[PDB]
C-alpha cells in the first residue's frame, strides 16, 4: 500500500545500474553483438520488474489478490498478441517474396 | 448443406476433389454431437414439459459423473480425431505446395488488376484479361499478384481461393482432372465494379487443343510489351470482355511488384 | 469509496498494457520499412534519448517523494514534490518534441517509410501519454493548493501514481526494443 | 459551415436516400413533438438522460439498440431484393456505389449498435441486481459510456444523410480503405463512429470488470454468482483486453488518412496484411464479447423455467474462463487464405476447434437443465429451445471453417455469411429476445404480452432456416460476400427462397412491435406485483417490479448459489427488517451528455476536414472533463423515511395477493 523512503532510493539506486549498462554496452561497443541484445534485454525485464516492485507497489495482498492476477493475465494477452503477430507476419511476409 | 450438382461438392479438380472428401469428413464427424444435440433439446422438451405426470421430477439434481465426463470426452474424442485430420490435410493441401504430377507445370502470374484479372504467360509469352486456358491432367502455377486493392483469386470448381496483394506474390497449385470451362471470380471484396471480375478457365482436353488456343491468342493487334502499354490497361473499368493480347515484356508480371517494392 | 476507483484505473492500465502493445507489435514488423530512407542506426542520436530517461527517472522518483508526503499530510510538501515532478517530464516532452521537430523539418516525417511512421505512432503514443499525465497532474495541483489533501484528491494523487509511474515503465520498454535495440 | 461540407455532400438526385432522410427527419422530429406535447422534457432530462442509474440505462442501451435494429433490418431487406433481381436479368436498384454502402453499414450497425448496446443494455440492467449491489462501481463512467455509444449512432444514422458511409465491408481493410482507394469521406464516419464509441465501451468493460469484482453482496464468493454474472465477467475481460486493439488499428488507419502515413499502404514500407492482423486479434474476441453475456441468458432462463437446478454450475464456470483465454489464440482464422505457411493456418486451425469443445460442453448442460424438470414454455424458453437448435447448426458448420482445408474453397463466400448469422441470429439475437422478455417484468412492472411473443418466435426462428439454408446451399455452388451486379442465373432459385425468409424475418420483428404495443396498453391487467412473476433464483427477484432507484434496501446476506431460490426455498423470503439505514447513492449527472455531445461535435469536424472544429470540440471534451473534477457534489443521502414508504409499499403488495 505504502513505500517508504527506502523502497525508493533503491529501486531509483538500482534503475540507474540499469539504464546505463544498456546505454553503455549498445553505445560505446563492449561485446558480440548476440550478448548485448541479450544484456540490453535481460536488464529491461529487470528494470521493468524493479519498477513494478518498488514504485508502482505490487503485491499479492492488494484488492483481495485481484492487483497481480490482473497483470499476469495482461502479460499473457501482451505475449499473445506480440508473438503471435510477429510470428504470423513473419509467415506471410516470407510467403510472398519472388520465390 | 446442399448442393449435388453444384461446385465444391462436384469438383473437377484434385485440389477440389481433396477438399470435397474433407468437407464430408467434418460433416460427420460433427453429426455425433449435434444430431443428438438437436434431438435432445427436442425429446427433454416434450417428455418432461408441463403436463407429463409420467416421468421422473428431480429439481434437485446438478452434480453428476457418469453424463459429466462422458459429455466432456466425446467433443474431446471427435476433436482430437479432427485436429490430426486438420494436420494432414493442411499440409497437403497447402497453395504453396507444388502438385505431384509427371508434367511440368504451366506457370500462369495472375495481376488483379482494377475489376478485371489479368493472366501473363511467361513461357508462351501471350498475355490475356479475364481468361484462362490449360490442358486437363497437368498441374499449373498461379503466381497471383494485384495492381491495385487486395483481391482473391479464385476458381471454386477447381480447388483452393488465394488472396492478391499488391506488392506481394502468392502462389497457388491446380489441377483439371476433366475438360470443360470452368468459371472463375474474385473472392474478396475489390470495390465499385467488383461484381464484373469473372474469368473463365478453359480447360482444354488435350496439348494440341491448348497450343491452338495460344495460337489465337497471338494472333491480335494488341501488344503488352512495356510498361505504359500495362497502366493503359489500368484504368478502372468494369465487366472487361475477354481480350487476347500479343508478345509480352520478359519479367514484366516481376516489373509489376517491383513498383510497390521500391 | 476509495479504492475502487484505485483498482478500476489499475484495471484501465492494464486496458492501456495491451494498448502500447499493438504499438510494439505494428513496430516490430515495420522496423524494416525503411523504403530508400533512414534506417535505424542513422537517426538515433543515443545520448539524446539517455537524458530522455534520466528526465523521466526523475519523474518517478519526485513524484514517489509526493506521495510520501501525501502520506505524511504535508500538502506544501506535496505541491513541491510535484511541481518538481512537471518539470521533469515538462523536460521530457520538450525534448521529444524537440526529437520529432528535427525530424520532421528534414524530411524524416511520418509520412517518409513505413518505419518512420510505426517510429512517430510508438513513441508519439506516449508523448502523448506523458502530455496528458502533464495535464491531469497540473489540473490537480490547482486541487490539492485549493482545497488541501482531501479525500478526493488523495484518490487522484494515487490514481496519479499508478499512471505516472506506469508511463515510466513504458519507456524502459521503449528506449530498449526502439533505441537501444534499433542502434545496436 | 467551413472544411469539406457542402450542399454536394447531401443525396439529392439520388431517390431511395432522399426519402430515408427525408423520413428520419419527419420522425425524429415527431418525436420532439410527442416529447414537447406531453411536456415529458424535464421527465427526460432529470430522470432518463442525465441518469447514474444502471436499471435506467440498461433500458436506454436496449431501446438504442431496438430503434436500429429497424435501422440495419431495411439495410437487409434491401440488399436481399437486389440480389433477388440482379440474379434473374434486371439490373436492379442499388447501383455498385450504393450497396457496397449498404452491407457496409449493416455489419457496422448490427454489431457495434444493435448487438454490443444490446448486451451490454442486459449486462447493465440485470448484473447490479443479482450480485446485491446498489449501482455500478463508476455510476458516472456509465452515463458517459452511454453517452458515448450514442456518440457513435449520431455518426452513422448521419452517415446517410450528409455524405456516403464506407464503401469496404464492416471491417474496412486497409488497401481499400486508403486515402488512395477510398478519398471520400466514407471511411472517415465508419472510423469516429468506432472511435468514439470504442473508448466509450471500454470504460463500459471496466465498470462491469470492478463492479462483479468489487461490489458483490456479502456472501457471494466468486463460486456462488449467477451464470449470468459469471458470463458477464468473463465478457468483460474480453472488452478490457480486446478493445484497445480497436483503437489502435482505428487510429493507425486515421494517420494513414489524415497524415499520410505509410501504416497500411502497399508502398514505401507498409505492410497492408497488418491490419488484416490487427483488426481481427480484436475481431474474433469481440465475437465472444456477444456470445457470452448471451450463454447467461440462456443459463438463467433454462433454469427457472424448467424448475430445476442449473446441471453443472461448476462446469458451465470452467467453459466461459477457457473461452475467454481460448478466444485470443485463434484469431488467424479469418484469414486462412492470405497466405500464411502450413504450420501457422494448421495451428491456428487446431486451437480454434478446441475452443468448440467448450462451447459444447454449454450447450449439453443446459439440455441436462431441462432433463428431469418442469419445463414451463413461456416464451422466453421457447427461445431456448430453438437456440439450441439454431446454434448447433450454426457451431457445426463454423467449426468446419476451422479446418483450414475447408476453408479455402469456403472462405468469402455465401457459405460464410450464413454461419455469422446462424451463430448471431440463432445466438445473441434470440438470447437478446428471449432476455428482453424474461426481465421486462423486472425493468418496467408489467409482463410483455405472449400470444405475441410467441408468434414473434416462430416467424424468427422459421424465416430463419428459410433465408440462410438457402444460403449454405450457395457456398457450394460458388457464390461471394458482397455481389450486387448481374449475378449468375445459376443461383437465381436459391436467392428467392432467401428472400421469401427476410419477409418471414420482417414479419418477425413487426410481431415484436405488435408485441410491445400491445403489452404497453394492456399493462393494467398483465400486471406483476410480487416481484417473482415466473418464479426465479437469482437475487434479482427479490426486489419489487420496478426495482427502487436503491437496488436493495439492505444488501442482502446470500449463503448458497440461487440465493433467491434458497431464501424462498427455506421461508425467509419477503422479511422486512428492523431499521433502514439511509443509502448513499450517487448524483444524476449532466456532464456525461456534454462531454458526448462535445465529441460528436469533433468526430463531425474531423471527418470533414473541419479544424477549428475539431479543436473546439477537442477542447470542449476536456474542459467539460477537468470542470467535472472540480465538482465537489456528486452523492445524495436517499434518507430513512422514503425507503420506509417504499418497502411498505412493496410488502403490503406482497402480502396482500398470497
Ligand atoms: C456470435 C458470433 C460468432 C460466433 C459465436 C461464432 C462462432 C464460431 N465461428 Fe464464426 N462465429 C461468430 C461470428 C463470426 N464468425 C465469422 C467467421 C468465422 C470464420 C472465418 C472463416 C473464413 O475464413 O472465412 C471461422 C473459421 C469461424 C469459425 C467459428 C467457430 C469455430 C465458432 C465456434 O464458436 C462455434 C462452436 C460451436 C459449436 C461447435 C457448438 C455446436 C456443437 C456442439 C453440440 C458441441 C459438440 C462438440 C463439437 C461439435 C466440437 N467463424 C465472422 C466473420 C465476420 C465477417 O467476415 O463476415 C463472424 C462475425
Ligand atoms: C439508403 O437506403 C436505406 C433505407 O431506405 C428505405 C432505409 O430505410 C434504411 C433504414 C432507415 C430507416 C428509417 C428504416 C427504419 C424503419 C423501418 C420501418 C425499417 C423497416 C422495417 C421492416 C421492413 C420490418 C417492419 C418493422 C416495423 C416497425 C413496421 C412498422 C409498423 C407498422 C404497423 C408498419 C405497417 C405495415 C403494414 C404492411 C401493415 C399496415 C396496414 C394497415 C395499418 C392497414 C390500414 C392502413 C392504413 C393506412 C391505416 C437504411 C439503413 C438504408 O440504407
Ligand atoms: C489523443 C486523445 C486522448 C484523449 C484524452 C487524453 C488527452 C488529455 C487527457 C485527459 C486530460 C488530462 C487529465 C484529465 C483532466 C483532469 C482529470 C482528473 O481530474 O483526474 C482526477 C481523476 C480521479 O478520478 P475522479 O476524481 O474520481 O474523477 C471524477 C471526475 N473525473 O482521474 C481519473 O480517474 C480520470 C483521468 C484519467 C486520465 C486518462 C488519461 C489517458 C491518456 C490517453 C492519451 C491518448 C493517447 C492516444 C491513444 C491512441 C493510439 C494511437
Ligand atoms: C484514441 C481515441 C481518440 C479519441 C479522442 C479522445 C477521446 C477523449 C474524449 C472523451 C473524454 C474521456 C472520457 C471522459 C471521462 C473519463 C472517465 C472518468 O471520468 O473517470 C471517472 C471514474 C470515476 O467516476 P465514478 O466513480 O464513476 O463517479 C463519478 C465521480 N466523478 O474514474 C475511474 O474510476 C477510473 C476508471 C477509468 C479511468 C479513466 C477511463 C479512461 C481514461 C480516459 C479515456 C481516454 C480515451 C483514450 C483511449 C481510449 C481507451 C480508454
Ligand atoms: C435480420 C436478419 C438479417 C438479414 C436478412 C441479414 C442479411 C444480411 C445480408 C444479405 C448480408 C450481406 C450478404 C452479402 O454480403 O452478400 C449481411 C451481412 C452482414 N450481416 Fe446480416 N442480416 C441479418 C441479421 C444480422 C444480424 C442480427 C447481425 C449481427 C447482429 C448481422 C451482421 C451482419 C454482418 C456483420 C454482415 C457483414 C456485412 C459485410 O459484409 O460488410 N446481420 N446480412
Ligand atoms: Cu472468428
Amino acid at each position: 500500500s505504502h513505500g517508504s523512503v527506502k523502497t525508493y532510493m533503491t529501486g531509483f539506486i538500482l534503475s540507474i545500474i540499469l539504464t546505463v549498462i544498456p546505454f553503455w554496452m549498445v553505445m560505446t561497443g563492449a561485446a558480440s553483438p548476440a550478448v548485448i541484445l541479450g544484456t540490453i534485454l535481460a536488464m529491461a525485464v529487470v528494470q521493468v520488474l524493479v519498477h513494478l516492485v518498488c514504485f508502482l507497489h505490487m503485491n499479492t495482498k492488494s484488492d483481495e489478490g485481484w492487483n497481480m492476477t490482473a497483470f499476469v493475465f495482461t502479460v499473457l494477452i501482451i505475449a499473445i498478441l506480440v508473438v503471435g503477430s510477429i510470428w504470423i507476419m513473419w509467415n506471410l511476409n516470407y510467403n510472398m517474396m519472388m520465390h | 448443406l446442399s448442393g449435388c450438382n453444384s461446385a465444391l461438392l462436384d469438383p473437377k479438380g484434385q485440389i477440389g476433389l481433396e477438399q470435397r472428401s474433407l468437407i464430408l469428413t467434418a460433416f460427420g464427424l460433427m453429426l455425433i454431437v449435434v444430431i443428438p444435440a438437436i434431438l435432445m433439446a427436442v425429446g427433454f422438451a416434450w417428455k418432461y414439459r408441463a403436463s407429463n405426470k409420467d416421468a421422473k421430477y428431480s429439481p434437485n439434481w446438478s452434480h453428476s459423473n457418469k453424463v459429466e465426463a462422458v459429455v466432456w470426452t466425446v467433443p474431446i474424442l471427435i476433436i482430437i480425431f479432427l485436429a490430426v485430420l486438420t494436420w494432414k490435410t493442411t499440409h497437403a493441401l497447402e497453395p504453396s505446395k507444388p502438385l505431384a504430377h509427371d508434367e511440368k507445370p504451366i506457370t500462369i502470374e495472375v495481376v488483379s488488376m482494377d475489376w478485371k484479372w489479368f493472366f501473363i504467360y511467361p513461357e508462351q509469352g501471350i498475355a490475356t484479361v479475364n481468361e484462362i486456358a490449360f490442358p486437363a491432367n497437368t498441374p499449373v502455377y498461379f503466381k497471383v499478384t494485384s495492381n491495385s486493392v487486395m483481391n482473391s483469386f479464385f476458381i471454386p470448381r477447381l480447388g483452393s481461393q488465394i488472396y492478391a496483394m499488391a506488392g506481394m506474390q502468392t502462389r497457388l497449385h491446380l489441377i483439371a482432372n476433366e475438360p470443360g470451362t470452368y468459371d472463375g471470380i474474385s473472392a474478396s471484396y475489390s470495390g465499385p465494379g467488383f461484381s464484373g471480375m469473372k474469368f473463365k478457365a478453359i480447360a482444354t482436353p488435350d496439348r494440341a487443343a491448348f497450343d491452338q488456343w495460344v495460337a489465337k491468342a497471338k494472333q491480335s493487334p494488341n501488344t503488352m510489351s512495356d510498361m505504359a502499354a500495362f497502366e493503359k490497361l489500368a484504368a478502372p473499368s468494369e465487366y472487361n470482355q475477354v481480350e487476347y493480347f500479343s508478345n509480352v515484356k520478359p519479367d514484366l508480371f516481376a516489373d509489376v511488384i517491383n513498383k510497390f517494392m521500391a | 469509496a476509495g479504492g475502487t476507483k484505485i483498482f478500476g484505473f489499475w484495471i484501465y492500465l492494464m486496458s492501456d498494457c495491451i494498448l502500447f502493445s499493438i504499438l510494439f507489435a505494428t513496430y516490430a514488423v515495420l522496423v524494416n520499412g525503411t523504403a530508400g530512407g533512414p534506417t535505424g542506426k542513422d537517426i538515433f542520436e543515443l545520448p539524446f534519448v539517455l537524458v530522455e530517461t534520466f528526465l523521466l527517472l526523475f519523474s518517478s522518483i519526485t513524484y514517489g517523494m509526493a506521495a510520501i508526503a501525501m502520506y505524511k499530510n504535508n500538502k506544501s510538501q506535496v505541491i513541491s514534490w510535484l511541481a518538481l515532478t512537471w518539470l521533469f517530464g515538462a523536460g521530457f516532452i520538450g525534448m521529444e518534441i524537440y526529437e520529432f521537430h528535427h525530424l520532421i523539418v528534414n524530411g524524416m516525417g511520418p509520412d517518409r517509410s513505413g518505419f518512420l511512421s510505426a517510429f512517430f505512432a510508438l513513441v508519439g503514443t506516449h508523448g502523448l501519454h506523458v502530455t496528458s499525465g502533464l495535464i491531469w497532474m497540473a489540473v490537480l495541483m490547482v486541487q490539492i493548493a485549493r482545497r488541501g489533501l482531501t479525500s478526493t484528491n488523495r484518490t487522484r494523487i494515487m490514481c496519479l501514481s499508478l499512471f505516472w509511474h506506469f508511463l515510466d515503465v513504458v519507456w524502459i520498454c521503449v528506449f530498449t526494443v526502439v533505441y537501444l535495440m534499433g542502434a545496436m | 459551415m467551413f472544411g469539406k461540407l457542402s450542399l454536394d455532400a447531401v443525396p439529392f438526385h439520388e431517390p431511395i436516400v432522399m426519402v430515408t432522410i427525408a423520413g428520419i427527419i419527419l420522425g425524429g422530429l415527431a418525436l420532439v413533438g410527442l416529447i414537447t406535447y406531453f411536456g415529458k422534457w424535464t421527465y427526460l432530462w432529470k430522470e432518463w438522460l442525465t441518469s447514474v442509474d444502471h436499471k435506467r440505462l440498461g433500458i436506454m442501451y436496449i431501446i438504442v439498440a431496438i430503434v436500429m435494429l429497424l435501422r440495419g433490418f431495411a439495410d437487409a431487406i434491401m440488399m436481399r431484393s437486389q440480389q433477388a433481381l440482379a440474379s434473374a436479368g434486371e439490373a436492379g436498384f442499388l447501383p455498385p456505389h450504393h450497396y457496397d454502402q449498404i452491407f457496409t453499414a449493416h455489419g457496422v450497425i448490427m454489431i457495434f449498435f444493435v448487438a454490443m448496446p444490446f448486451v451490454i443494455g442486459l449486462m447493465n440492467l440485470v448484473v447490479p441486481l443479482q450480485i446485491g449491489a446498489r449501482d455500478v462501481a463508476f455510476p458516472f463512467l456509465n452515463n458517459l459510456s452511454f453517452w458515448f455509444t450514442v456518440v457513435g449512432v449520431i455518426l452513422v444514422n448521419v452517415s446517410l444523410g450528409v455524405g456516403e458511409f464506407a464503401q469496404t465491408g464492416w471491417l474496412a481493410y486497409p488497401p481499400l480503405s486508403g486515402i488512395e482507394y477510398s478519398p471520400g469521406v466514407g471511411v472517415d464516419y465508419w472510423i469516429w463512429s468506432l472511435q468514439l464509441s470504442g473508448i466509450g465501451t471500454t470504460l463500459t468493460g471496466i465498470n462491469f470488470f470492478v463492479t462483479i469484482l468489487k461490489m458483490r453482496a456479502p456472501g457471494m464468493t466468486m463460486f456462488k454468482m449467477p451464470v449470468f454474472t459469471w458470463a458477464s465477467l468473463c465478457a468483460n475481460v474480453l472488452i478490457i483486453a480486446s478493445f484497445p486493439i480497436l483503437t489502435v488499428t482505428v487510429a493507425l488507419l486515421t494517420l494513414d488518412r489524415y497524415l499520410g502515413t505509410h501504416f497500411f499502404t502497399n508502398d514505401m514500407g507498409g505492410n497492408m496484411m497488418m491490419y488484416i492482423n490487427l483488426i481481427w486479434a480484436w475481431g474474433h474476441p469481440e465475437v465472444y464479447i456477444l456470445i457470452l453475456p448471451v450463454f447467461g441468458v440462456f443459463s438463467e432462463i433454462a433454469a427457472t423455467f424448467s424448475r430445476k437446478r442449473l446441471f453443472g454450475y461448476t462446469s458451465l464456470v470452467w467453459a466461459t474462463v477457457c473461452i475467454t483465454v481460448l478466444s485470443f489464440i485463434v484469431w488467424l482464422h479469418h484469414f486462412f487464405t492470405m497466405g500464411a505457411g502450413a504450420n501457422v493456418n494448421a495451428f491456428f486451425g487446431i486451437t480454434t476447434m478446441i475452443i468448440a469443445i467448450p462451447t459444447g460442453v454449454k450447450i449439453f448442460n443446459w439440455l441436462f437443465t431441462m432433463y428431469q424438470g418442469r419445463i414451463v414454455f413461456h416464451s422466453a424458453m421457447l427461445w431456448t429451445i430453438g437456440f439450441i437448435v439454431t446454434f448447433s447448426v450454426g457451431g457445426m458448420t463454423g467449426v468446419l471453417l476451422a479446418v483450414p482445408g475447408a476453408d479455402f474453397v469456403l472462405h468469402n463466400s455465401l457459405f460464410l455469411i450464413a454461419h455469422f448469422h446462424n451463430v448471431i441470429i440463432g445466438g445473441v439475437v434470440f438470447g437478446c429476445f428471449a432476455g428482453m422478455t424474461y426481465w421486462w417484468p423486472k425493468a418496467f412492472g408489467f409482463k410483455l404480452n405472449e400470444t405475441w411473443g410467441k408468434r414473434a418466435f416462430w416467424f424468427w426462428i422459421i424465416g430463419f432456416f428459410v433465408a440462410f439454408m438457402p444460403l449454405y446451399a450457395l457456398g457450394f455452388m460458388g457464390m461471394t460476400r458482397r455481389l450486387s451486379q448481374q449475378i449468375d442465373p445459376q443461383f437465381h432459385t436459391m436467392l428467392m427462397i432467401a428472400a421469401s425468409g427476410a419477409v418471414l424475418i420482417a414479419l418477425g420483428i413487426l410481431c415484436l412491435v405488435i408485441q410491445m404495443y400491445v403489452s404497453i396498453r394492456d399493462r393494467d391487467q398483465n400486471r406483476d406485483l410480487t416481484g417473482d412473476p415466473w418464479g426465479g433464483r437469482t437475487l434479482e427477484w427479490a426486489t419489487s417490479s420496478p426495482p427502487p432507484f436503491y437496488n436493495f434496501a439492505v444488501v442482502p446476506h446470500v449463503h448458497e448459489r440461487d440465493a433467491f431460490w434458497e431464501m424462498k426455498e427455506k421461508g425467509e423470503a419477503y422479511k422486512k427488517p428492523d431499521h433502514y439505514e439511509e443509502i448513499h447513492m450517487p448524483k444524476n449527472s449532466g456532464a456525461g451528455i456534454v462531454i458526448a455531445a462535445f465529441s460528436t461535435i469533433f468526430g463531425f469536424a474531423m471527418i470533414w476536414h473541419i479544424w477549428w472544429l475539431a479543436i473546439v470540440g477537442f477542447a470542449g471534451m476536456i474542459i467539460t472533463w477537468i470542470v467535472k473534477s472540480f465538482d465537489e457534489d456528486v452523492d445524495y443521502y436517499v434518507p430513512v423515511a422514503e425507503i420506509e414508504k417504499l418497502e411498505n409499499q412493496h410488502f403490503d403488495e406482497i402480502t396482500k395477493a398470497g
